[PDB]
């Protein structure tokens, strides 16, 4: 058996020009995948606000904090019976940053916030509870 | 058309082993017998040559066996012919119809992706990856917003033969613009 290189005339009954060509993956999918979601999380304030400028707009003066903060605005919205944004996002700053503010004063907040919220029943007390836990030149 | 023409792949052959046999009379004046295939077809970064093999290349049962020895003893080892080049580049019917079809395959997932007002990822587009003639790896390009305003620029690539001394042997295409249509990675 010598080393040379014989010819392939007659040599290429079974085979096909395009058995065994393959085709690459895209190189580093996952990384440019993940740069890109970080991209579309930090660039979420500015195309938030693209359209909104500061002359025109009716509302401009007014992430998984969000989301305790989102349901905060539904118990508010619940327990206060559908008013605009800035009432509820207003009444989410007094409500988080007075059980923030007790300095874990706990007997007292029934006869301020419940009274706020109009006296619905100590459950929902309990419930209310775990709103304040879950906040945090 | 070098699979149908027989009288190229006798003249690849030929050409092969004249490559071959420089290289043998490089090493040696005396023309060996039976000289190993694997100097040539070894890649360069394993030690060889890296030859790209067109020809029928027999490596004999001789030429796979091999020993290894820790303190148990040496313990032999075996594992074929080389592959050919043909086989791993695609057909130009196949890469048309797959072109057609792949560009068309863009279009409707550009279209859905302006009806989802995103871009068009690497996520979308990666089944359709080393396929089509412009190559769909040329979307993924930095410069490719810049190429959109080289025009004529095969005419130009035929042209550098009057230019450059070099000769060109992708005279008909460019990496820039029809992307890598070929891959000899497997």
């Amino acid at each position: 058996p010598t080393g040379e290189v014989l010819s392939l005339v007659g040599k290429l009954e079974g085979t096909r020009m395009g058995d065994k060509a393959q085709r690459t993956k895209p190189q580093m999918q996952e990384e440019r995948r993940a740069k890109r979601r970080k991209r579309d999380e930090d660039r979420h304030d500015i195309n938030k606000m693209k359209g909104y400028t500061l002359l025109s707009e009716g509302i401009d003066e007014m992430k998984e904090t969000r989301e305790t903060y989102e349901v905060l605005l539904s118990f508010i919205q619940a327990a206060l019976g559908d008013q605009p944004r800035d009432i509820l996002c207003g009444a989410a700053d007094e409500v988080l940053a007075v059980l923030k503010n007790e300095k874990l004063r706990d007997k007292e907040r029934r006869k301020e916030i419940d009274l706020l919220l109009g006296q619905t029943d100590d459950t929902r007390y309990h419930v209310l509870v775990n709103l304040g836990k879950k906040i945090t030149i | 058309a070098v699979v149908n023409t027989q009288e190229l792949l006798d003249l690849l052959v030929k050409c092969e082993n004249k490559i071959q046999t420089r290289i043998k009379i490089g090493l040696n004046s005396k023309m060996p017998s039976r000289f190993p295939p694997v100097v040539f077809y070894t890649p360069k970064e394993l030690g060889g040559l890296g030859m790209l093999s067109m020809g029928h290349v027999l490596i004999p049962q001789s030429d796979l066996r091999w020993s290894k020895q820790t303190d148990v003893g040496i313990t032999h080892f075996r594992s074929q012919l080389i592959p050919n080049l043909y086989r791993y580049i695609q057909p130009w019917e196949s890469e048309f119809i797959d072109s057609q079809r792949v560009w068309a395959e863009y279009a409707l997932k550009r279209q859905e992706a302006i009806a989802q007002n995103r871009r068009l990822t690497l996520e979308d587009l990666e089944d359709s990856w080393d396929r089509g003639i412009p190559r769909i790896n040329t979307l993924f390009q930095k410069d490719r917003h810049t190429l959109a305003y080289d025009k004529g620029w095969r005419v130009r690539t035929d042209f550098k033969q009057y230019q450059v001394l070099k000769q060109n042997p992708f005279w008909w295409t460019h990496q820039r613009h029809d992307g890598k249509l070929w891959n000899l990675n497997n």
